[PDB]
Formats: structure tokens, C-alpha cells, sequence
């Protein structure tokens, strides 16, 4: 269905939020869009090693 | 006696990430970069609405087929919507020459 | 870890220690606590931030129209398209997936980096006035109230103020 | 090197150890021999393991024909295809190079630290009991047989069983 | 830094030494001065130089005209160049800046490296002939003429023979 969101990048399914370099959602996308990627997660730590007890 | 220990942050988090030495490490903060979601809406691009075909082809759309709402209005687009298969095209048969090239250019 | 503080001889971490990620435990009469040490997590915090916001604010994506399509005389040039498409996903998926291993393990490399430049800070300060107990803790042969503590966490901490009394306290143990 | 173990105070290897990566060396009166440390030389087969098969298992590859073929009107789209192979060539040989690089450099250090957070651990056991002769070894002050080694191996070394003795022989030196 | 020597207990570094990088201050009778030690010095400029010289020299660049020139039935063709060039110049850019940031802070802290390595040399050599006065500064209990010193920076430094005066010194201290 059709909207009247805004976006930068668009692609089939739905537009993307564009703001992260890379995403998994479709390869064919129109707009100022992240690199598609094959990855099921790419997290980066920020913080340390969580050892609690 | 007195002391005094120094140490570090710990939390309830169970963040976890991979790395080069060991897998599932669990860490106190992370944050993500990879997009995973999309909102199952054709947003507009940048300020400017795609085109909405509805039924028909570019082919109709532009022929003027007399089935296809010609939408006069619209006088910029930023890409083009159709469905996978359009149900008004060419509606008297024939072969349209030169048609990618046509869709390529009037995408926007 | 790399430094054998964090998972080293630190054993494990303070979930009582919110005001920061690195910080102190003090044990004076008077009672115990927890505090952070802001200068040193405030530049982690600092590093750390600009890592992230220097991975994604890189990005430059010009607007791009990443399909085309093509009819049954130009398999050549869709199989091209195709060849362009998939290197690039090949490429960005391999160097995306690296990267982030390689700056984790860096990450956390550098959170034990400043655990044990911090111990070390203490140490430095506390030559002979105290003895290293069990891990990341120290014990003092002079009592130090509240003030020699937070004097201790500000670096201010003045050795020959406290110096004899340690000497004597040393000697028999 | 980077840590000064490792071609740094450590001046070399010990080619008679073959139980693994890191270990130990005694010379307590019922005779010498060779040992490995298998905690560490273990964490250190499952990391590096792990990063080899990190750079090799993540290289996805579709089915793909880098070959196009064309005729003499098609210079353009020939060398547009030659510039799409080059290109990808340029860049996987680039960065397939300096990731080799920088990861051995990674690697090196990784192994320097293993080697250097190990004699660490053994001093934090030995404060007073022993002194740092040579390099990478310490002298007793008790003589400490095989059951009391394989303590130290271990984690569990039992300070103040030896405190005494050790007191006694250290006045003198 | 990462290692807590530059920027860290050593405050700042030393304009009047030209001879290299790392280097030494004495201060005997005899008379101050400032020298360098050419074999850490020598060994970084060689790793550095090495390093530069792998991300220039490693670059192959074939014989490639960028350009391509398309009519107006050739938008496909003309999007699709515009697509490779693109994708390129977005790699490149991005792998570009992110291994200069990376490799730079490596640089940083593999200074760093040597200049705590190069004082931990010194204190291995020197153990209770001398205290840790001030930051990247020992003090003799011994006088160390010109000669001792030149002993201390190429690695000879004789420790019994200075033991007994220093164990005099130390006492009353
Ligand atoms: C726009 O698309 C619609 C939907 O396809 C077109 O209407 C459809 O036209 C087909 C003929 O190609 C009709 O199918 C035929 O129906 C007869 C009975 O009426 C049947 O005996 C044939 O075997 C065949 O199945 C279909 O019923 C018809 N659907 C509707 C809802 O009218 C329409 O012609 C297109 N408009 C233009 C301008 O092309
Ligand atoms: C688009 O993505 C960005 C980044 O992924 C989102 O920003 C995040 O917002 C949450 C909650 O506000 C924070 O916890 C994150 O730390 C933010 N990330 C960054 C990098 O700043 C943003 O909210 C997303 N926008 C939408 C509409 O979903
Ligand atoms: C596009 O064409 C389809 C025909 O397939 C239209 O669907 C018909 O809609 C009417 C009422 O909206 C229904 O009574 C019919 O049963 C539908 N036909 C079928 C085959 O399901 C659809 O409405 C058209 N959309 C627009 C916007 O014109």
C-alpha cells in the first residue's frame, strides 16, 4: 500500500530507515540506501564484557 | 583493614556479539548496524511521490489505454509503481520497440 | 583478556557501580560504597562514540537505482548487471562482518587497557603504603578516612603524610 | 614485542615442550622437565581457530561466470566489463593483503600477551616467596617439590603453607 | 594511552632530543644531556616505514580509461556505468578513511609499546639500586658517572657491583 511517509531509501517490500551503512532486506532498492549485505547480524560493543555474579 | 578495590561496570544486559577469538560474547552495551525492518508502505523519496499506476502498464499509462487513469495531475514523480502482472497494457496486441529503455527514462 | 585484568586477575565486574564503567570500592570504618572514576570513563565514552559514529557517519550512498531490466537478446548485459551487483554484496558483506570482529575484540582489548592503566594508577601511588590483596584491591597499613580515599580517586594522594605510620604497621607483618 | 615477553625478556622458545603453546619448566630436586599450560594454550587453539575460520567461512561465493564475450561494436561494453573484473581484482588483492598483514601483526601480540599474562599469574602467587631470577623463572626460597609445581600449574599454590621458611631464607640475601 | 606511558605517567615528551624517537636523560656531576636509543628508535622506523610501504606499494592499478560515452537508447547502459563507478568510489572512500583512523591509533599505541617496554628495560636492571622518582625518572642510591650511564643505555649495567653502597643508601630512606 501506498503512504505519505518520507524516506531516503525504498525498496519492494517497504522503505528503510537509511541512517545505518548496511541492511538485509532487499538487494534491488531505490534511493540513498544502505549496502545490502547476506548477514543475519552485524552488532558492534560499545561497552565491556558483562560478568555479573 | 582500609581498602580500596578497582573495577568495572557490570548490568542485567544480555547483549551479545561476535568476535574475532570467541563467539556470543556478552557485553554490557552495543549498539546495531544492520537494518533488518521496512514498513510494508511505498514512502514518497525525498519530497517527491512516486507515480501510481494502479492497474496498468507504462505502456497502457502512456498509450493512453482507455481503461487507465491518465492522472493528469501528476506532473513530477520520483520512481514508478506497478503491480507484477498489470492488468491493462497494450490492449490491441502488438510488440512495443525500444520499452526498457522507455521505463528506464521516465522512472523519475 | 589481552591485558589480564578484565576476565584476569579481576575475576568479575561490580553491578553496584552504576555512576560509570570504571570505578573504585573503598572500605574505610566510616562504611564502604561504590564510585566511578569519570575521567577515564568519560574518554572511553568519548572513544568509544566516535569508533561508532566514525563506522556509520562514512557511509556516503550516493541516490541510486540499483535495478535494471533487460529483455531475452541482452542476457549478456543482464548477467553483467548481475555480476555488478552480486561482487559488490560479496564485497561489503565479507568487509562488513570482518570489521565488526576485528574492532570488538579491539573494543574490549581497550576496556581492559583501562582497567589495568587505572590499577596501575593506584599502584603507583600506594608503593609502600599498602599491599596487593586478592585482585584489584588493595589493603592499607594507615587508615585512610573517606578524605584519603577520595584523595586517592582525584590522584591528589600525599605519601609522606601517611608514610610513617605505614612504616611502622609494615614491620612485623 | 609489543608486550616485551615474547623476544622481550623471554629471549626464546623452549623446542623440547611439545604438550602445546605455553607451559612451564621445574628444577625441583627429584628432577626437571617439561610441561604445558593447557587452560591458555587451549583459549589461545580456540581464538586463532577461530579467526582462520573466520576469514575462510565467510567468503560466500554465487555461482558465477566472469567470463562475457563480444564482438568489434562492442568496445565499450568490452572494456566496461574489463573494468569491472579489474576493479574487484584491484580491491580483493588490496585488502586480501593488508588483512593478512595486519592480522599476523594481531596475531603475534595475541600470543606475546598470552606468554606475559601467564608469568604474571605466577607472580601474583609468589610475591615474598620467590624472586624474578633471569627471565621467565623464579627461585624459590622453600624448596618446593613436584606436588607443590604442579600447585603453582594449577591455580592453587597455598602461600602462607610456605610463608615461614620463605621468611627465614629471604633475611640473609 | 593505550598503555599508559605517553600521555600517561610520562606527562609530555622532550624537545631538545634530536638523536630519535626514545631516548634517555641523565643526570650525573659530570653533567646532563639528552641521547637516544637507536635500537628501539631504529626498530620502530623500520615497522613504520614497513607499514607506509605496504599501503602505497601494495596498490596495483592496471591501465584503465574511467570513462565511457553512451547515446540516449543507451540510459541502461549509461546507469549502469554510472553504477559501477559509483559502487567503487563509495568502497574505496569508505575502506579508505576507516583503515587510516584504525591504522593510525595502532601507530599511537605501538609508540606507546616501545616507550613502556624501553622503562620496564631499565627497571629490570636496576631493582633496588634505585626508586621510581617522579614519571619515566629513577633515582640512584649509588653515583653513576658518565660511564655506568652509557652501561644502563646499551643494556650492560653490572648490578653487584653497585649492590653494597645502595644497600647502605636504602637503609636509613
Ligand atoms: C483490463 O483488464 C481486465 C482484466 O483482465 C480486462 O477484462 C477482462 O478481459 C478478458 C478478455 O481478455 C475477459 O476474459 C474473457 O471473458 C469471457 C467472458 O466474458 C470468457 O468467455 C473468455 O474465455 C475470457 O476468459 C475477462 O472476463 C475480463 N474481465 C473483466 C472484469 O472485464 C479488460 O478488458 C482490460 N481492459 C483493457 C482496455 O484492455
Ligand atoms: C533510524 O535508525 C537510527 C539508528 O539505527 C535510530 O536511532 C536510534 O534511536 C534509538 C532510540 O531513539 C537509540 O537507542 C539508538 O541509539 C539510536 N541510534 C543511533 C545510531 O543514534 C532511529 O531512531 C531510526 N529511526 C526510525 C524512525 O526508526
Ligand atoms: C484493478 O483491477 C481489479 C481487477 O482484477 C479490480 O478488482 C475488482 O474490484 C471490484 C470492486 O473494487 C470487485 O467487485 C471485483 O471482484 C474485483 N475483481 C477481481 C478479479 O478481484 C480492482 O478494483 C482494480 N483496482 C483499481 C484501483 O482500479
Amino acid at each position: 500500500p501506498m503512504d505519505e511517509c518520507d524516506a531516503k531509501c525504498q525498496t519492494p517490500q517497504g522503505a528503510i530507515n537509511s541512517s545505518l551503512p548496511f541492511q538485509n532486506v532487499h538487494p534491488v532498492t531505490i534511493g540513498e540506501c544502505p549496502k545490502y549485505v547476506r548477514s543475519a547480524k552485524l552488532r558492534m560493543v560499545t561497552g565491556l564484557r558483562n560478568i555479573p555474579s | 583493614e582500609d581498602t580500596i578495590c578497582i573495577g568495572y561496570h557490570a548490568n542485567n544486559s544480555t547483549d551479545t556479539v561476535d568476535t574475532v577469538l570467541e563467539k556470543n560474547v556478552t557485553v554490557t552495551h552495543s549498539v546495531n548496524l544492520l537494518e533488518d525492518s521496512h514498513n510494508g508502505k511505498l514512502c514518497l523519496l525525498k519530497g517527491i511521490a512516486p507515480l501510481q499506476l494502479g492497474n496498468c502498464s507504462v505502456a497502457g499509462w502512456i498509450l493512453g489505454n482507455p481503461e487507465c487513469e491518465l492522472l493528469i495531475s501528476r506532473e513530477s514523480w520520483s520512481y514508478i509503481v506497478e503491480k507484477p502482472n498489470p492488468e491493462n497494457g497494450t490492449c490491441y496486441p502488438g510488440h512495443f520497440a525500444d520499452y526498457e529503455e522507455l521505463r528506464e527514462q521516465l522512472s523519475s | 583478556g589481552l591485558f589480564g585484568a578484565i576476565a584476569g586477575f579481576i575475576e568479575g565486574g561490580w553491578t553496584g557501580m552504576v555512576d560509570g564503567w570504571y570505578g573504585y570500592h573503598h572500605q574505610n570504618e566510616q562504611g564502604s560504597g561504590y564510585a566511578a572514576d569519570q575521567k577515564s570513563t568519560q574518554n572511553a565514552i568519548n572513544g568509544i562514540t566516535n569508533k561508532v559514529n566514525s563506522v556509520i557517519e562514512k557511509m556516503n550512498t550516493q541516490f541510486t537505482a540499483v535495478g535494471k531490466e533487460f529483455n531475452k537478446l541482452e542476457r549478456r548485459m543482464e548477467n553483467l548487471n548481475k555480476k555488478v551487483d552480486d561482487g559488490f554484496i560479496d564485497i561489503w558483506t565479507y568487509n562488513a562482518e570482518l570489521l565488526v570482529l576485528l574492532e570488538n575484540e579491539r573494543t574490549l582489548d581497550f576496556h581492559d587497557s583501562n582497567v589495568k592503566n587505572l590499577y596501575e594508577k593506584v599502584k603507583s601511588q600506594l608503593k609502600n603504603n599498602a599491599k596487593e590483596i586478592g585482585n584489584g584491591c588493595f589493603e592499607f597499613y594507615h587508615k585512610c578516612n573517606d578524605e584519603c580515599m577520595e584523595s586517592v580517586k582525584n590522584g591528589t594522594y600525599d605519601y609522606p603524610k601517611y608514610s610513617e605510620e605505614s612504616k611502622l604497621n609494615r614491620e612485623k607483618i
